[PDB]
């Protein structure tokens, strides 16, 4: 999904908050901000409710203007309370009636996903390969500044996983896939207007075929 | 009129969700209580930095955690949510590594500690994958020309930690010594460890 959540290469942003070493404060700045990761876990793990990918894309459905004035902590208050929503645990009127107030919560999906694709290749260590050229409306894990792009393979991964693209939609068709770190040079994003050496992108089989 | 939505307070809007599910039995006894137990006090950078003074003063340790990083990770019984598939990647006199997820804020949370407001910033988001040099910079890491900067974008499974170079002056020390000057940010790869004047 190409939302405003694919910030990499995004240019006119300020300076990153910290300077090294800072002191970062307690881990949770507010008495709440626990509660979006544990009640995600509950929903994953206890619920059986929804997957991990799941939060990541209802969380990239946030209104894009909402999800830019939107806290880190508050997204996933939204992106859980969308899921319970979502999945008919939950109700968006007891969500309010509680709240005693209005909750927002993430925009219905646009997209079905799509089933982890058929046609894949394994990849070795050494290997040129190419980002496919592909836009895919829902969930996926590809950062915009790679599609289309030839990189080097540094390591296929020993274990494999579910297609993003269809277990962030919950689909039954994720299969599994090894992933694979993929070495752009800074200038085959970027061109010249970079002052970096190389980037390293960890990207499903599925998304990547030979070069050339 | 681009205008933000009206919405209630974020924590009445954060525990509404809470009593919502706890009402419903959804919720075991003690669980989000024992989440952020586990947030605040097992997730920690002080592991990450324990596993870098091991492989800076055990060669053999040193080449297991840049192979598997997973299995030498779980030697310490560190492996944990986020962090079950880890990659150690080695810092070099001619390379710099750095990690982001420029997509959210995926981080090795058992041995890095969950990640810190200004990682998950859209700052760091947007510009450390194009100019991590000018961003090291601005955060008190001078980078010179003649190093490799190399930016993974943490964008699936594996879960990153930086092995940041020895620095010279710790010749002998313990490896209790050599913990202390490893810090969380050492492990994401902004900053380089110091060694006290
Ligand atoms: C809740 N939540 C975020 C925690 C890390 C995995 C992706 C989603
Ligand atoms: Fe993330
Ligand atoms: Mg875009
Ligand atoms: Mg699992
Ligand atoms: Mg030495
Ligand atoms: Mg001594």
């Amino acid at each position: 999904m190409d939302g405003v959540h694919d910030l990499a290469g995004v240019q006119g942003f300020g300076k990153v908050p910290h300077t090294v070493n800072a002191d970062i404060g307690p881990t949770f700045h507010a008495e709440w901000e626990h509660l979006p990761y544990s009640l995600m876990f509950a929903g994953v793990a206890e619920l059986g409710a929804f997957s991990v990918d799941e939060v990541r894309y209802v969380v990239e459905r946030m209104e894009p203007r909402h999800y830019m004035m939107t806290p880190y902590y508050e997204r996933y208050v939204i992106g859980v309370a969308t899921l319970m929503v979502e999945k008919g645990i939950l109700t968006q009127d007891e969500l309010e009636s509680l709240a005693g107030g209005p909750f927002p919560l993430s925009r219905p999906s646009e997209s079905e996903g799509r089933p982890a694709p058929v046609e894949t290749t394994t990849f070795e260590v050494g290997q040129r390969v190419r980002v496919r050229d592909e836009y895919v409306p829902g969930h996926i894990r590809m950062p915009a500044y790679c599609r289309g792009r030839v990189g080097t393979i540094s390591h296929r991964t020993t274990e494999k996983w579910p297609f993003p693209d269809a277990i962030g939609h919950g689909r039954n068709d994720a299969g599994e896939e090894p992933t694979y770190h993929v070495k752009f040079a800074a200038e085959e994003l970027f061109g010249s207007d970079t002052d970096g050496g190389s980037v390293v992108v960890d990207l499903f089989e599925g998304y990547l075929e030979p070069a050339a | 009129e681009n205008a933000a939505p009206a919405q209630a307070p974020v924590s009445d809007r954060a525990w509404a969700l809470f009593r919502a599910l706890d009402g419903k039995g959804l919720v075991p006894d003690g669980y989000v209580e024992g989440w952020k137990k586990t947030f605040e006090e097992d997730f920690s950078p002080r592991r990450g930095a324990e596993l870098v003074a091991r492989a800076w003063t055990d060669p053999e340790f040193r080449q297991l955690l840049l192979t598997d990083g997973t299995a030498a990770v779980a030697q310490y019984g560190y492996l944990g949510p986020q962090g079950e598939y880890i990659v150690a990647v080695e810092d070099t006199p001619t390379l710099k590594n750095v990690i982001v997820c420029s997509l959210c804020s995926c981080t090795a949370w058992p041995i890095l500690g969950l990640p810190p407001t200004w990682y998950k910033s859209f700052e760091y988001r947007a510009r450390v994958v194009r100019e991590p040099r000018k961003v090291l910079s601005e955060m008190g890491t001078e980078i010179a020309s003649d190093i490799e900067i190399r930016v993974y974008d943490t964008t699936a499974e594996t879960r990153y930690m930086v092995l940041p170079q020895r620095p010279a002056g710790t010749e002998g020390w313990s490896q209790e010594q050599l913990q202390e000057i490893v810090t969380k940010d050492c492990l994401i790869g902004v900053a380089i460890p110091q060694v006290p004047t």
